[PDB]
């Protein structure tokens, strides 16, 4: 719409477990703080999803934290244009009719 | 899958924290197996190409 | 493997780390307790031994202990550092059985993760006879 500058922004929600998901709000589940907010990134290791499980007992508190990220896109507008010119002899006595 | 969530606001109000802007939500579950015949299943492992 | 907790009153930190270990940042000292518990293993992590730790000492200063209304109770404010050696687990464990016939090969895994890093292993054999004991494999 009008009014708006010449640029267009959206939200990209990236999922829990993806690599770019980045952050400090991580807690590990021995309830020591980690310095990674998702559980495990997109790692297909055995050894580190092993490490890295989840655990609660009957009552449980403050043990596992996750947190999460977004990012955004950005487009923009251009113009173009173009002409020709002529002058009335030429289209007068030209031997062509309709050359327009 | 059990769910617990709790907006912030006089639910969670507390005598820690009489503001009550903070708030939570867990999810909990239960897993288990039990393997009758192991011979049943197979392996082969090996390397794979780049 | 008795761990020692170090509290920051300024950052809200509380660090463990081994016996041993110090800490030169400015932090006291509010206690020790067994990482793995002796007559609860795996009912309790470190969290709630760091929690039954700071009940007891006073808010106002680390170093004192008072009663309950000026205790240390709130835990969404304190984080935990640790410094000290990863418990050692195992993931892969020996069957409890093993059937064979004579002449055949038998192979023993175990699979041991975290400690320090030198994790060393020793295999050790007892005989069916009535008043025997574990001996060494000669390696």
């Amino acid at each position: 719409p009008k009014h708006y500058g010449k640029t267009i922004k959206v939200y990209e929600y990236v999922p829990l477990l993806d690599d770019r998901n980045i952050n400090d709000q991580g807690i590990d589940a021995s309830g020591a703080t980690i310095v990674n907010g998702n559980l495990y990134g997109s790692s297909k290791d055995i050894g580190n999803i092993t490490s890295k499980l989840p655990l609660l007992t009957e009552n449980g508190g403050r043990v596992n934290r996750v947190g999460f990220t977004r990012i955004a896109r950005e487009g923009s507008i251009h113009k173009f244009g173009f002409f020709y010119e002529f002058t009335q002899e030429s289209i007068d006595f030209d031997s062509d009719d309709g050359l327009m | 899958f059990t769910v617990m969530t709790k907006m912030p606001g006089k639910e969670t109000a507390d005598r820690n924290d009489p503001y009550g802007e903070t708030g939570f939500s867990s999810i909990k579950w239960y897993y288990g197996i039990l393997v009758k015949r192991p011979e049943r299943l197979a392996l082969i492992k090996t390397v794979a190409p780049l | 493997p008795v761990l020692k907790v170090m509290f920051h009153k300024d950052t809200n930190v509380a660090t463990v780390l081994d016996a041993s270990g110090s800490l030169s940042d400015g932090s006291v000292e509010v206690g020790t307790f067994h990482h793995p518990d002796e007559t609860y293993p795996d009912s309790v992590t470190i969290y709630h031994g760091v929690r039954d730790l700071l009940y007891k000492r006073s808010a106002k200063d680390p170093s004192q202990t008072a009663s309950y209304p000026n205790n240390i109770i709130n835990m969404q404010v304190i984080s935990i550092d640790m410094k000290a050696t990863p418990r050692l687990i195992l993931g892969t464990a020996l069957p409890r059985v093993i059937s064979t016939i004579e002449g055949k090969d038998v192979t023993w895994h175990v699979d041991v993760a975290g400690g320090k890093a030198p994790l060393t292993y020793k295999w050790q054999f007892k005989a069916n006879t009535v008043g025997a004991a574990f001996a060494d494999i000669d390696s």
